[PDB]
């Protein structure tokens, strides 16, 4: 569900 | 700031081999978000410099041949940089051996394979960063990459982002997670 720190994807 | 970010990038080869580091690794990059960047190898490009300096307060350069290595120390984990080239993979207690030198639980090298790597070896954790311009290798295309540290107690979450064609042409940031956990 959640983002990397940089916000480029959310992970499935 | 209540994150712990650390921007690792090595080989940068700018301007001997890359004029730059790409365009959509610099459009993730903002003020701000990192506490601290190393850079692995020399840096003697003055736009790379001033932008490097530009997205955090604390830029390390650690060098070929102004630091040898660098040791950074967050929560209880003790992270070792060096430049390290003819460390590879194939050899764990050669890497093993200097993360004991260093006394450090995290050892981050820039190999003279200019790949993204980690693994780990008797409860300790080697990455090599690849090369953030993708740069050609002295020693199968290299790609670009560089890692971000977010380290949390005695975790440590590993972010790589790696710049890949896709069959159409296109050149992508993909993303991966790795996390290493000191054992008690």
């Amino acid at each position: 569900x959640g983002y990397d720190p940089l916000g480029l994807k959310y992970f499935a | 700031s209540m994150a712990f970010l650390i921007l690792v990038i090595g080989n940068l080869h700018i301007p001997d081999r890359a004029l730059d580091i790409p365009p959509k690794f610099k459009k993730l990059l903002s003020p701000g978000k990192i506490s601290q960047t190393l850079c692995l190898g020399n840096l003697t490009d003055r736009a790379t410099y001033d932008y490097l300096r530009s997205i955090s307060p604390d830029l390390k350069i650690v060098r070929g041949r102004l630091p040898l290595m660098q040791v950074v120390t967050h929560g209880s984990l003790r992270i070792g940089f060096l430049e390290g080239f003819t460390l590879v993979s194939e050899e764990p207690d050669v890497l093993l051996a200097e993360a004991n030198k260093l006394d450090v639980d995290v050892l981050c090298w820039a190999g003279g394979s200019h790949r993204f790597e980690c693994f780990e070896y008797m409860d300790k954790f080697f990455v090599n960063p690849g090369s953030a311009t993708g740069a050609f290798t002295t020693d199968e295309e290299v790609v670009p990459s560089f890692c971000l540290m977010d380290v949390q107690g005695i975790s440590l979450t590993l972010y790589v982002y790696q710049l890949r064609k896709d069959e159409n042409g296109t050149e992508n940031v993909a993303v991966e997670k790795v996390t290493y956990t000191k054992p008690v």
